[PDB]
């Protein structure tokens, strides 16, 4: 008789958002992915405004960016939410993946695979959207990535032909970049829907890693008001970044127009790609470098097969906690080395840090897991 | 000699989190740009309609549109139609192309200064140090003709001469136009060229801060209520033994 | 499918919960205990990152020194 | 052994809405126009994408 | 004429110990590279050191003099 | 009945903290 | 074996699950073999296990721990699920040997 | 749009170079003449 | 073994219907 359980729309809303059983002990980290969802919404809103007054015509494209900053009222504000929301998107994404690595959430295999597909897609959209404002830094990063894509044998030639669209810089390249940057966030939203749908049949993980069917609570009104509080805090931090320090994360050299004849003294993308660029500053091989970046991202997908411990979370695993925190440490070392010029002694620090990162992901966590297994009398 | 000096931190009037721009100094540095600094450099992204409400009123800034004699160009009859300027026109370019700018000013391009604060490190401090820190070249370095020593420039060889000196300008509001005052005024106005958004951004900043500080303890108390129903729960196990 | 009613077979467990309308000296030792427990697992990675950052900056400015 | 089509979390939606959905046998061609309407909407959006992303 | 409130400032704190030893080693590099002829040695690094100390000193105490 | 008073209060404390440099403070000089 | 005994006691103390009143076998990840070994438990041990898990859950909800007097000591930690688990791996390995042959 | 339809490439180039078309500015800043090419449009008798 | 014959046959009937009218038919006297 009640509308919440006989009307189909309200039945879907009740079954997926209200009466969904959730563990009663999840920390604030479990807010983060929901933040990522509304972070997506923010960009789509700004994306609509960037469909208004942006032209894909290089010199007038930069001129249209300046007109958005000046001529359109609250257009500078929208542009700065787009940039700082991409920054906040990657902050929340990194902490979401760190939650997944820490609290043993990678045992959900298909949710992990949908996640890593989302992560490839969102790095592609972020770099491609970095190309669109057409500065010198965006130009030089675009040329570096397209030449690296052309370095592969007999595959990258047709990709450069389809992407660049001609002999040199022309409008077709920027139209196809704008088309792909328009289209692929909606695919990201679709994979987010699939991500939630694959999560829904297995329940949510608690930080202890135990089976939480003994103590479960409805999602409403606990986690509803918790996610509202998280959304307000995220809005406060994002608007503090936009309205007070608009360019402390942004690279200053992007704001002068692109000149192909000059060479900038320090090529640099934003910070959330920099550690990957550190891998590009690690080994002196082109296809080896592409394989290194691709395997360094895909090793997250191979990570659920490396779980050798008989317990799920790292909350009761102190040695693997130490290993995870030095993993976060040398990942921070990579993302600092990536924003540094290639001189002594940054090359040895970058190479040993990349080797240590690959070792601390791949080979050493099984050894720590079987040590944890042996110290509690369960290992043969 | 590729090592460089970062500019020092200057106590600007807009350094603070809620500190605005000296609009009198904005119009002073605008006058500085008009009478001396526009001879080589250009402002391709700043129009005359941005100066109303910042530098001057509705009328007199419009009067500046007649003092520069900009030219639009073609029409049906094919001649080169003379016309006075208006508020909707941008600032006049000095050279028709970059290679005429290089050939007429010694190989070096005097680039666009609308985003010269935002596109270089330091910001207005670097502009102030580069304009003020003109010193004699030391020994060892042998610059060619037309190149002057300035340690803040990368390469320590700036393509422009020192443009500012004693009694080079005078102001409408009665300010002694010394080198430090003229450099500070042009740095403040040329900071406004990259950011014409500063005052409204800080307006929305404190509005956001007050709104967030008002609406955050409300949601905090609501969350504490709806979880203090749970945190008062005590559990007991009574097995049959 | 996974609704309340087929979750688990919890037996002989009593729970008491007061009304929310009927209800820093305790939270401060709790957060002190939490940071005391987790400081030895969290801090030395960021400590050695700070040392590597300072040493790398010092060696870069020493390599820039021409003697 | 389990049936993949009835236990998958994504494919039970598509077969309950598309494959084993019971429909009347005596449906004429007129109902097919409704399906045509759907794909017509899709190609409109496709052409609409081609009316914006290059233009 | 109008005397600068800059040349009354950057020579105001020239009497500091770091500033006078920077100028002393500037005179030292000047006369040791005037002694030698065919080398390519440049005196630039403690010129940046002296400019750094003097720039911090003038940025401490400049802006209240200006209007 | 609260947001307009909030807006004018934030604006008024903005000209209170920032005195002698905004454009609204020199309305008497030129008009 | 005094080197191993003291290190095992210290590692049990620093593992952290004794502070929330758990045994060792409550901390195991519930795979299908662990769930089958749970299904073979007697009713009293099952009820004790789910009460200990629920107590852990609403203890870490508040970010608190048990008082030190009623922590799970090392000598009273009983490996109740271990023989059922060993039996389950024995049957699963026998089944995979029969499937291989 | 007339190449490969009615005229060849050299015929279209000849028809374009028959036409004088307005351009500018140069390095000095005058809005001068040039003989036409393919990318130029058809000449307007009276745009207004 | 049909698609190239498909396009060739469609083109062949196109210049059979429109013989002497397209540009390729008159690339003799206009070159
Ligand atoms: C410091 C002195 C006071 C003190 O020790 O307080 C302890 C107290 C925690 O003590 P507790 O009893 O263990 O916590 C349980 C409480 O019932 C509830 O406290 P809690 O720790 O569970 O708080 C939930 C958490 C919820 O936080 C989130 O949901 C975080 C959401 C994402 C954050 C931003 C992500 C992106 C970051 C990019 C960089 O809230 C916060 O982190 C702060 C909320 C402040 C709201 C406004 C208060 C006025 O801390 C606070 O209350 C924090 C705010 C006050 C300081
Ligand atoms: C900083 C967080 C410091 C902190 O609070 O650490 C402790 C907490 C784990 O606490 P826990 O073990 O649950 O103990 C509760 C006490 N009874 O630790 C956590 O909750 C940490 C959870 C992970 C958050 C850090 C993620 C770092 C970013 C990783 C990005 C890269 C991921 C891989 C990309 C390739
Ligand atoms: C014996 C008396 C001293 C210890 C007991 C007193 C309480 C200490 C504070 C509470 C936290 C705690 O127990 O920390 C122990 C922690 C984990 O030690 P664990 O991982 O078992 O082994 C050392 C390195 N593998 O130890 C560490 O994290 C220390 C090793 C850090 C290595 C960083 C690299
Ligand atoms: C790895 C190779 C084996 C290493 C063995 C030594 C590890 C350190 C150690 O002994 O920690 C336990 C610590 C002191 O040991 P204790 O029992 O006092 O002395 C007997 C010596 N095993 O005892 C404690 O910290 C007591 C903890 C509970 C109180
Ligand atoms: C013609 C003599 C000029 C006058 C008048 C002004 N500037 Fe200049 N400037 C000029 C040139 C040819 C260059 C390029 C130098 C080079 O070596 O290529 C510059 C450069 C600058 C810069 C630095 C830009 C950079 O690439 O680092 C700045 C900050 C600058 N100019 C500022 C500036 C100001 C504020 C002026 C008014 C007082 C001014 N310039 C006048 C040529 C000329
Ligand atoms: C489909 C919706 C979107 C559209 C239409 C869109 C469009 C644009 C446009 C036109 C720009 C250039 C203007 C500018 O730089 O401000 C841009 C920049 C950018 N976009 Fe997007 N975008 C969308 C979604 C996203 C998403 C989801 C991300 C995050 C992954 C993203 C990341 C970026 C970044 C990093 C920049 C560069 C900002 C800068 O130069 O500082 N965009 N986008
Ligand atoms: C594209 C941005 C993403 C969005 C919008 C998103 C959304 C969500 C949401 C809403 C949840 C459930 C709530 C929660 O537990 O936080 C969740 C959980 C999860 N996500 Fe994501 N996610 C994103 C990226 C990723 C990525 C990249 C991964 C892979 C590393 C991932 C893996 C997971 C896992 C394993 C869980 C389960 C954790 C748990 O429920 O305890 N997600 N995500």
């Amino acid at each position: 008789t009640n509308m919440r359980k006989t009307h189909p729309l309200f039945k879907i809303i009740n079954h997926s958002f209200i009466d969904l059983p959730a563990p009663s002990n999840i920390s604030s980290w479990w807010n983060f992915g929901s933040l990522l969802g509304v972070c997506l919404m923010v960009q789509i809103i700004t994306g609509l405004f960037l469909a208004m007054h942006y032209t894909s015509d290089t010199m007038t494209a930069f001129s249209s960016v300046t007109h958005i900053c000046r001529d359109v009222n609250y257009g500078w504000l929208i542009r700065y939410m787009h940039a700082n929301g991409a920054s906040m998107f990657f902050i929340c994404l990194f902490l979401h993946v760190g939650r997944g690595l820490y609290y043993g959430s990678y045992t959900f295999m298909e949710t992990w695979n949908i996640g890593v597909l989302l992560l490839f897609a969102v790095m592609a959209t972020a770099f491609m959207g970095y190309v669109l404002p057409w500065g010198q830094m965006s130009f030089w990063g675009a040329t570096v990535i397209t030449n690296l894509l052309s370095a592969i044998p007999y595959i990258g030639t047709t990709l450069v032909e389809w992407i660049w669209g001609g002999f040199s810089v022309d409008k077709a390249t920027l139209t196809r970049f704008f088309a792909f940057h328009f289209i692929l966030p909606f695919i990201i939203a679709a994979l987010a829907i699939v991500h939630l749908l694959f999560l829904h049949e297995t329940g949510s993980n608690n930080p202890t890693g135990l089976n939480s069917d003994a103590d479960k609570i409805p999602f409403h009104p606990y986690y509803t008001i918790k996610d509202i509080l998280g959304i307000l805090i995220m809005f406060l931090i994002l608007m503090t970044l936009v309205l007070f320090f608009p360019d402390m994360l942004g690279d200053p050299d992007n704001y002068m127009p692109a000149n192909p004849l000059n060479t900038p003294p320090h090529i640099k993308p934003e910070w959330y790609f920099l550690f990957a660029y550190a891998i590009l500053r690690s080994i002196p091989n082109k296809l080896g470098g592409v394989l290194a970046l691709i395997l360094s991202i895909l090793i997250l997908a191979l990570m659920p097969f490396l779980h050798t411990s008989k317990q799920r979370s790292l909350m009761f695993r102190p040695i693997t906690q130490i290993l995870y925190w030095i993993l976060v440490a040398n990942l921070l070392i990579l993302t600092w080395i990536g924003g540094q010029p290639v001189e002594h002694p940054f090359i040895i620090i970058g190479q040993l840090a990349s080797i240590s990162y690959f070792s601390i992901i791949l080979i050493l966590m099984p050894i720590s897991g079987i040590i944890e297994d042996k110290m509690l009398k369960l290992y043969p | 000699s590729d090592l460089e000096l970062h500019p020092p931190s200057y106590p600007w009037s807009h350094r603070g989190l809620l500190s605005s721009l000296d609009h009198t100094s904005i119009r002073r540095g605008f006058q500085v740009y008009k009478q001396v600094c526009s001879s080589c450099h250009s402002m391709d992204y700043v129009a005359y309609r941005h100066l109303v409400g910042v530098c001057y009123t509705e009328e007199e800034a419009k009067a500046l549109a007649e003092e520069v004699e900009v030219q639009d160009g073609p029409n049906d009859d094919g001649e080169m139609f003379m016309r006075p300027g208006k508020l909707s026109d941008y600032f006049p370019k000095p050279y028709p192309n970059p290679e005429a700018a290089r050939a007429a000013n010694n190989g070096a391009l005097p680039p666009d200064l609308s985003y010269i604060v935002r596109a270089r490190h330091g910001g207005e401090d670097y502009v102030f140090s580069l304009l003020t820190g003109y010193c004699e070249p030391p020994t060892g370095v042998s610059l060619r003709e037309g190149l002057y020593f300035n340690p803040y420039f990368p390469g320590q060889a700036i393509g422009m001469a020192p443009p500012i000196y004693t009694e080079v300008l005078e102001y409408d509001d009665g300010t002694p136009a010394t080198m430090s005052q003229v450099a500070k005024d042009v740095a403040t106005f040329l900071r406004w060229a990259s950011e014409p958004e500063h005052d409204h951004r800080k307006r929305m900043g404190l509005k956001m801060l007050l709104m967030m500080g008002l609406l955050l303890p409300l949601t905090y108390a609501m969350k504490r209520h709806k979880w203090s129903v749970l945190k008062s729960r005590k559990l007991a196990y009574r097995p049959p033994k | 499918g996974r609704e309340f009613g087929n979750l688990a077979r919890i037996r002989h467990v009593i729970s008491y919960s007061l009304s929310p309308f009927e209800q820093f000296s305790k939270g401060i030792p709790n957060v002190l205990r939490r940071t005391r427990e987790r400081i030895l697992r969290v801090a030395p990675p960021f400590v050695v990152v700070y040392l590597i950052y300072t040493w790398g900056n010092q060696e870069f400015e020493q390599s820039k020194r021409k003697n | 052994m389990t049936n993949m089509r009835k236990t998958h979390p994504l494919f039970k939606i598509i077969n309950h809405s598309f494959i084993d959905l019971p429909a009347p046998s005596n449906i004429s061609s007129w109902w097919n126009f409704g399906s045509l309407l759907g794909v017509c909407l899709m190609v409109q959006i496709i052409t609409g994408l081609f009316l914006a992303m290059h233009y | 004429e109008l005397v600068d409130p800059l040349t009354t400032v950057r020579e105001h704190c020239e009497q500091l110990e770091k500033c006078v030893k920077a100028r002393e080693r500037l005179e030292l590099c000047d006369n040791r590279v005037s002694s030698r002829s065919q080398t390519e040695e440049d005196c630039t690094e403690e010129l940046f050191d002296f400019l750094h100390a003097r720039d911090h000193c003038v940025a401490h105490k400049l802006f209240k003099n200006l209007k | 009945f609260f947001e307009r008073a909030f807006d004018q209060g934030a604006d008024a404390i903005y000209e209170h903290i920032n005195e002698g440099k905004l454009w609204k403070h020199i309305k008497h000089k030129y008009e | 074996s005094k080197w191993l005994d003291g290190f095992r006691k210290w590692y049990y103390n620093a593992a952290g699950f004794n502070k929330l009143g758990l045994m060792r076998d409550d901390t195991l990840h519930e795979t299908e073999d662990v769930k089958e070994a749970i299904r073979r438990l007697p009713e009293d041990l099952y009820n004790d296990r789910m009460f200990r898990i629920k107590r852990a859950l609403d203890l870490t909800m508040r970010h608190q721990i048990l008082p030190k007097d009623q922590w799970t000591k090392y000598e009273e930690d009983k490996f109740y699920l271990e023989p059922y688990l060993k039996e389950v791996i024995r049957e699963r390995k026998e089944r995979e040997e029969w499937a291989k042959k």
